[PDB]
């Protein structure tokens, strides 16, 4: 939601995420990407716990 | 300082003089037994 | 350290009067390998043993998490625009050749 | 540039990863870190990681301590004392890991009192490696002969009281060492006589009954002589309740 | 070409100055003193590097 706002697209390019868009990709979206990658990855470890 | 720490768990947390004698003269009486054997011996007349 | 002559039961007497004792909380004794060779006691409180191993399972568990990381998008834009300084250089030594 | 930016990447990752472990278990902090170096590691030169190989492997585990672990140890070889270094035989192949090392009386009693034999200490020959134990803080399990690698122990501050058991003459083999004088200064000499008393009769006319015997007045007073009668003194009872 | 067998293996990673360092060895061991050779056990032969 925050992200196409820009125009970039998030694509779930398989386990990992990614964004698809022209060019660069804006920093606060290259963080919060970032941030939702460590939670699903913290987020699987706990679920296997 | 192994004395002082003796001192110290007879006087609680302070070294006063009364701790201080007190872990001394406890130190002597802990190897006392052969002494205190002795003595006891002489008492009884075995060793006269 | 107890001195006497034997069947005195000094083993027995002194583990009931030991036993009497109390002790706050004697902190979980663990081994942690600070390499693949070296081996280091570590002291926890009563309880943190589970959570520790519980947090190293996971970690243990954070290398596919880590190698799904090395595909992500930022990941691949940063090796392609290395990739892409280094094909400029080789670029320039090419042109000066060619 | 490729090794240096996965690493970086890796480190920066691992960063947040471990950040809220340490303020959990902040004690084990170098721990975490090395194994954050190997993670690091698995980054740069891709080599695999052992999960059995990078575990806590624990030894201990007290409810409050009350009573505190009093870890009885008759016996004085090394692997009862220090535990021993179990291994993997891989067809011929000696291999261990931090998961395989078995806890030692040491290792039980931290926090506690270990309890050992004088005599066994110095008849199985550890009494040098317990002196160092005790005074430095490094205890090495048993490593095998066969083995390509052991394990190196780091050293730790040890917090058990050692309480030694031994008869008197038992003892006179580690009392002539400087360095047992510095380690144990408290010698609690049991008496091997008591003043034979009526206190001391009825004292140990409450030790029998507490025994799970019933004593009649006459039998308690035959008893008295005869415990008077071993120790072969008019004034003094044998203080050997054993033989009683 | 073996990798392992070409690579610098670090000994000392001090890069501090005050203390210098100070190695307390009590137990005065071949082993401890002047190190111990680590050997690869590959198919019962005691390869080392």
């Amino acid at each position: 939601r925050e992200a196409q706002e820009a125009g970039f697209a998030l694509s779930t390019n398989g386990e990992r995420l990614e964004l698809t868009g022209p060019g660069p990709v804006p920093a606060e979206l290259s963080a919060r990407l970032e941030e939702v990658t460590l939670g699903s990855l913290a987020a699987s470890a706990e679920l296997e716990v | 300082r192994a004395l002082a720490e003796e001192a110290a768990v007879l006087g609680g947390g302070l070294l006063t003089a009364e701790s201080v004698e007190q872990a001394i003269a406890a130190r002597e009486h802990r190897s006392f037994l052969s002494e205190e054997e002795f003595l006891r011996a002489v008492q009884e007349g075995v060793i006269r | 350290y107890l001195v006497g002559p034997p069947s005195l039961g000094k083993h027995e007497a002194l583990l009931a009067y030991l036993s009497t004792q109390s002790v706050e909380t004697p902190p979980d004794l663990l081994y942690v390998p600070l390499s693949e060779r070296k081996v280091a006691v570590l002291t926890l409180p009563s309880g943190q043993e589970i959570h520790l191993a519980e947090a190293v399972e996971g970690l243990l568990l954070e290398v596919n998490r880590l190698d799904e990381l090395f595909r992500q998008g930022s990941f691949l834009r940063e090796k392609t625009q290395l990739e892409a300084r280094f094909k400029e250089a080789r670029e320039q030594q090419l042109e000066a050749l060619r | 540039a490729l090794r240096r930016l996965r690493r970086d990447w890796a480190l920066h990752y691992l960063n947040n990863r471990f950040e809220p472990l340490f303020q959990r278990f902040p004690q084990a902090r170098a721990y975490l870190e090395a194994l954050r170096a190997r993670l690091a590691r698995y980054a740069e030169t891709g080599e695999p990681l052992d999960p059995a190989q990078w575990r806590p492997n624990l030894l201990t585990s007290s409810s409050s301590g009350t009573p505190p672990p009093i870890v009885y140890e008759p016996y004085a070889t090394a692997p009862r004392l220090f535990g021993r270094l179990d291994y993997l035989v891989d067809r011929g192949v000696w291999s261990t890991n931090v998961s395989l090392i078995r806890p030692g009386a040491v290792h039980r009693a931290q926090g506690g009192y270990l309890i050992l034999d004088a005599l066994s200490l110095k008849r199985e020959g550890t009494w040098e490696a317990f002196k160092r134990a005790l005074r430095n803080g490094q205890v090495e399990p048993v490593t095998e002969p066969q083995a390509p690698a052991g394990l190196e122990v780091e050293p730790f501050p040890i917090q058990m009281q050692v309480i030694l058991v031994g008869t008197p003459e038992a003892f006179e083999g580690l009392e002539e060492d400087p360095a047992f004088s510095e380690l144990f200064r408290i010698r609690a000499e049991f008496s091997p006589t008591l003043p034979a008393s009526p206190e001391n009769c009825t004292a140990l006319g409450g030790w029998l009954l507490a025994q799970g015997f019933q004593l009649t007045q006459g039998g308690l007073t035959r008893l008295y002589d005869e415990a008077r009668r071993m120790a072969e003194q008019r004034d003094r009872m044998d203080a050997r309740l054993v033989e009683i």
